[PDB]
């Protein structure tokens, strides 16, 4: 079984994303980055798509991202429609390459969407 | 029961012949292999026993979308009885039968960059009895010969030195080679009298257990619930 | 959850860096870079 | 603000999806019925010194000749029905029982696998959450009657927000002194002991005074559709034995003190709905177990 | 440092020693076995509009006819009956009724008085002893469900020590908010809000943190061998019964709210395994017992 | 065993005439009396169960060697089966019945200051049943008027109300109350119920139960003496009679 | 801190899981059977002066007769024991014995196969962890009998821990001079020789003097249910014949001085309670090896 | 000086002196009989498919009929023997059996009560006490084989005195290098590594040389009178399964980890002429007692 969850901070921005990634199965959520208590990390929703579950168990990788908030929630609308007709490994290839390298998608018509 | 009850070759090729792919895919949603599980075993011990969940057991289990998931089903279905639950695979594939799919090219299916070491690891080959593994064999060696890759069946076996002291004398395409072999290929039959109605520690023994026990009753009673739905399709 | 592919397992697979030309020569690259 | 709920409502965990088809639910009822026999039949034996009756029982039960040198265990249709119990429970627990199995022994009786027939009513209060200001403490302790502690130290009097879920039918609260509860937006109400409320009417908020502390005594009632062979007796006594003997044992579960504490926790959690069916079918389940276990003792 | 108990636990007087050989106890299975018919009796008389299935029925009861001149109170076996119950509940009690008449009594109906056929669940909470530090206050109260109320006020955490027995098979811990458990010389985990303890496993620490009082409310299952006839709704029934009867009115006895109670308080006493065999015929008694009466008020 | 049958007054005080002390005083060491131990009940439990050891158990135990250890010894044969280790009384004293210990002065035995509730509480009256509470107060009733104490008898009858309900009616001198008695004393016997080779849980129940299945063997046996068939073969001296009278009764 | 394990502890190797089914479980007990009556069949022939018992003894058991010119080797009978006794050890074994055989050789005679019809007792002493403190030195010697040989170099008395682990029944502690032992948070008794334990009761702290070294000895009985043909003198021969045939020689397998070494070795592996059957009904094969081999040489 | 001697040699508690009679004797040879044909039975019922020749063998040891649903424990036989094994023992346990029991079970089978018609070896090695000199540490391990390890500290060669007591037969030392042993007041002789003594030729002087440590391994043997069906590895088996059933949980009582060491400990103690007799019908009862329970397992 394959999931995958993806918190992006981005330190240029006043919003975070939640991308979490179940199968064919893409969810996200739009956080504001203000008025965080102690307690948690992600402030209240501001855009909801779906329900992302933060508590998931695994190993943590740290990264930097290179996009900025906008760039990533644009992405991540545009897979979310194409999930069915995309395989997890270009649905996950396509998220990693823009966020980490800012790379573009090669898919033509999912760049499109985007 | 009547894909585990064949004890000959042209048996089981047979059988293979009329059934078609959809018997050995599962509609149950089952559950993941690969799983280490206490299981109640109160026959023998107070206490609950431990055992870990594999493909070749004949429960249904969830299987992947690939081709080397809808592989693994067949040949669990032969080993076991049970496929796996992959959906909408399509009504052209599930219409051909069993043999089509190894053996024919019209199927339109491709299988040449399947690894059959990496198929046998993921059926936990080294849990499996002769009988078990000489078929599985036979689904190797008629996969191979479709695709060109009767060099690479060969040289897998020499690696796995056990495994080429039971391997199948046949070669596809040749029906003398049929015809002649002598295996013996029936995990279910009918049951030495000796056999009880107890069960078994682990969950391979206890379902292959039950499957014998309940080939006496199948045998008696099939062919009639079979003919009273066949009639008047 | 739907049912997962094979697709994601075989990307994060280790890769023979010496074995391989072309790993070999970028990773020789930037050593000799840095 | 502070935020008190019911500590069996807290994380209820995933319930099997197995074993939930038309020839499992009559699988269930089999086991149930052929156990009803085995529990009479050993009264029987007991008291005419013959094990005439029980032989016939426990061949019909099991399809074996009981035997002297062997244990008399329930045979491969007590096999069944525990892997079937652990199955239900949790879905990290396998599945392990193949579909051949669960035909035959379904087969040895003609019932019908109903568990729409008739109703239950369970007695668990849903407190899903009560809100106080910050000068309030708020205690929740109970599940068959819960009672809410409440002490004010502010100067003046604080409003306190009830919510009960949606599913209960009907909440009854007495209180230790007179007390004015009303809806939100609506007016207080002169004070009295006791009140009766619906919980779909929506959140309630209690006026606390200051000074002595206000102690509210909670039941509810709810009613979840059963099969006509249900007892809560007998279905009770095999929760704790499945309990004691582990069969519940599984990583990563919550655990419960009743079988209503857990049929109500399931109901309120989201996809309740199709959570109780598989409670249901588990409660039958445990009944069958209950009156194996008796029929045949292990010390 | 304080000690708190439960109350139900303190003192468990002795039970009686009379009557619980093999005679005896087909004696107990006899009453239950006629006594249910007794009940029985009264469901057949209002279908057929008649008195002689109950007459029938009392009279194997009472070895006699019953008369419309005065109440029926069950003869021999009812007197016999009465008596036994008073001598299981206290060593002091007189064993007033012959060996002869429980010889004669047994005979009536033909029956196995085997007490270990079966189990039962019972649900009280043993708590033996609740250790807590200087500066912090604990109450324990109730026995079907145990709430534990714990406050410090001190200066820093406390811990507190639970001592469930060895009898207990199961005791599970739910807390107001969550707390954090863990057994002797073990590492305490994050706070959760339910625990799944065995009481074999040790004595258990609880941190108690300053501020709002913690409260925990505790559930138990212990498993009993009983005869298949046992009925615990009808046992707690009968119960009640004897004691508003004045059927527990001796000297120097402690009286328990229900049967649950009590068996398990006698458990709990030194070498209290002797003591349950006999509770559990006092409650196939008291069963045969609360249906007699039930059928023939006096 | 033979003892333990007997049902009615008139059998027990004739079977005492005939039996000499003797009987009542065991051989063999057994244990000390008051004692809590753990005992082994595998049909019931694993582990195993607390019992406490008395004199009334079936089994012999060790005996003080004062009077009252020789008195407690006869009751505890009567009402158990089995007397206590007291050696070197004596042939005289041996050699004579146990009514002439209880009833006659002759024997040369001083029992005058015996204490009825002492001798009661150490055989452990509470744990006895009514049979046994019946028996050990015949006992009592043969002392009390060996030694004239009939006022001390009825006096410590009224301190204990259960034992006055139960107390047996005869005079101790007097042969025509011994025949009108109808009070029922056996302690074993052949059995209404349903009586299964079982184990009991408590020493002085399975230690009882195991003397009424040996009693069915016995009656069953050729040692068994059957009034009805062979009531020509028995001896004049010994032969039921209806005329029969104790010695100076 | 230094840590000390038992040898034959470390590390058990998987065991086989072919040849465990019920089938397979006859024709190990029908091979027993059979084995047994060629060396009664031979002794009574030695006493007759005649070769007709030996003759249907060796018939039977190879479905052959015996031949002056052809080595007597057991016939299909002795090659399946052969091969069946490999796969028991490893799962890297062949199992190359099909079904249909094992199941013809499993009625040449009628035997139930039940593998938990007795009991049988095991000595090996399981010292699973020995947890002593610096300046002190500590070496376990010997498997059926356990010497701890404990040294304390240090200012003062030290501590040191025992694990017996969960699973021997029993153990008695020895000592060469009088010590100190007594559970986690329990006081300490005086010194005396003896100590009897139950290993379920947590770990033990023995106090350790300075001076002279204190050697403790260690015995442990385990009870593993066994079928009723076991016989221990039996098979720990057929054991020490297998090794010497080659039958244990796989790559990867560890190896033992006994077959007590070998069951409680794997007992106490993670998961050990799936292994323990199929090393009974290796036992059992090897005590039907040990009385086939001696009755006919190879 | 310093004194060493055997952990198992010291304190041996008094055993029972009850059920010792004639009457008592042979009770426990019926009770030894019947649990081999028990035994054999059940090896019997296996090899024909069918019960009749274990309940035929069962009814003659507990005096009923097996009946399912009701656990075989060997009836009123079992409890018997099993508190007469307690009973031998220790002195402070109880003696609970009626006399007319053990006559009623004696009479089930002809046997004879004799314990002493056959002799058997055991091989525990009595090391009543090795007296040492101050510079010198003394060790002493083992039972079946003791290995005292002797060490020198001094400037010149220590004298050892050992004493092997007076019951055992022979008893064979061999050192790891070749020392010199010889009798008091006796001329040392050449160094040897193994030397054969009589126990009874009085202590023995060994030269401990200044250097590296000395190792002495002894073994020993005695006869001690025993019946005919006495079977060592059965008693031995017998006395495992009596400690971990707890019969040999009594107060103020020794652990011995083998029947060897038990009947030695107590045939070196005061009046052990009179204690070896009561350990030898122990050793009979303990075979029974380990054929019975292999007869009629509980898990």
């Amino acid at each position: 079984a394959s999931w995958q969850l993806y918190v992006i901070h981005p330190v240029q921005g006043s919003l975070g994303l939640v991308v979490q990634l179940m199968g064919d199965a893409l969810t996200y959520n739009v956080f504001a980055q203000y008025g965080n208590t102690s307690a948690s990390e992600f402030g209240k929703t501001v855009l909801t798509g779906g329900a992302t579950n933060t508590a998931l168990e695994g190993t943590k990788v740290k990264f930097q991202t290179k996009v900025t908030a906008q760039q990533a929630l644009a992405l991540t609308m545009a897979l979310k429609d194409a999930a069915s007709m995309l395989s997890q490994g270009e649905l996950i290839g396509y998220f990693e390459q823009y966020i980490n390298l800012a790379l573009e998608p090669d898919n033509l018509s999912l760049q499109d969407n985007m | 029961m009547d894909v585990l009850s064949k004890g000959s070759l042209k048996e089981l090729l047979a059988h293979l012949e009329k059934t078609p792919l959809e018997e050995a895919i599962s509609y149950r949603i089952g559950t993941v292999p690969y799983q280490n599980v206490l299981i109640s075993r109160n026959e023998y011990y107070n206490q609950l026993y431990p055992d870990t969940t594999s493909l070749i057991d004949g429960v249904s289990r969830e299987g992947q979308r690939n081709v080397n998931g809808l592989i693994m089903s067949i040949i669990s279905y032969v080993v076991s009885g049970s496929g796996h639950y992959i959906p909408n695979i399509g009504f052209m594939l599930l219409r051909r039968s069993i043999l089509d799919i190894l053996t024919k090219h019209d199927t339109g299916l491709v299988t040449n960059n399947l690894n059959y070491g990496i198929i046998a690891r993921n059926l936990t080959v080294s849990k499996m009895n002769c009988e078990q593994r000489k078929r599985m064999l036979i689904c190797f060696k008629l996969l191979a010969y479709k695709d060109g890759n009767q060099n690479d069946y060969e040289i897998y076996l020499n690696q796995n030195i056990p495994l080429k002291q039971i391997a199948p004398n046949f070669i596809p395409g040749d029906m003398r080679t049929v015809i002649h072999n002598q295996d013996q290929l029936a995990i279910v039959g009918i049951p030495a009298y000796r056999l009880t109605q107890s069960t078994e520690l682990s969950i391979r023994d206890d379902n292959a257990k039950s499957y014998k026990l309940g080939y006496v009753d199948w045998y008696n009673s099939n062919s009639f619930l079979r003919e009273r739905s066949e009639f008047n399709l | 959850r739907t049912v997962a592919d094979g697709t994601f397992n075989s990307m994060i697979m280790p890769r023979a860096v010496i074995a391989n030309e072309r790993e070999h020569f970028m990773k020789t690259r930037i050593d000799k870079i840095e | 603000a502070n935020r008190a709920t019911s500590a069996f409502l807290d994380n209820p965990h995933p319930v099997g999806v197995n074993y939930v088809d038309e020839g499992s639910r009559q699988f269930v009822a089999v086991a149930e019925l052929l156990a009803s026999k085995l529990i009479d039949s050993s009264r029987e034996s007991d008291e005419s010194n013959s094990d005439v009756p029980f032989v016939q029982a426990y061949s019909k039960f099991a399809d074996d000749n009981p035997r002297h040198l062997r244990v008399k265990t329930g045979g491969k249709m007590a096999n069944a029905l525990t892997n079937v119990i652990r199955s239900y429970y949790s879905i990290n627990a396998p599945a392990i029982v193949p579909q051949v199995e669960i035909d035959r022994l379904a087969s040895k009786a003609t019932v019908s696998g109903d568990m729409y027939n008739s109703y239950a009513i369970f007695n668990s209060v849903p407190i899903v959450e009560v809100l106080s200001p910050a000068r309030t403490t708020v205690s929740i302790v109970g599940s068959d009657r819960a009672d809410v502690t409440m002490l004010n130290t502010g100067a003046g009097a604080a409003n306190i927000t009830f919510n009960f879920g949606q599913i209960a039918e009907t909440v009854i609260l007495k209180g230790s002194v007179p007390f004015q509860l009303a809806r939100l937006n609506q007016p207080m109400p002169a004070a009295r002991f006791t009140y009766k409320l619906r919980p779909l009417d929506g959140p309630f908020i209690v006026v606390l005074p200051v000074g002595n502390p206000l102690v509210i005594s909670a039941t509810a009632a709810t009613r979840i559709q059963v099969p006509l062979a249900f007892n809560k007796a007998l279905v009770e006594s095999g929760f704790q034995t499945a309990m004691n003997d582990g069969l519940f044992d599984i990583q990563n579960v919550n655990y419960y003190s009743s079988f209503d504490e857990f049929i109500i926790s399931q109901y309120h959690a989201q996809d309740g709905i199709n959570r109780v069916s598989t409670c249901v079918i588990l409660g039958l389940a445990l009944q069958a177990y209950d009156q194996m276990r008796r029929a045949l003792p292990v010390r």
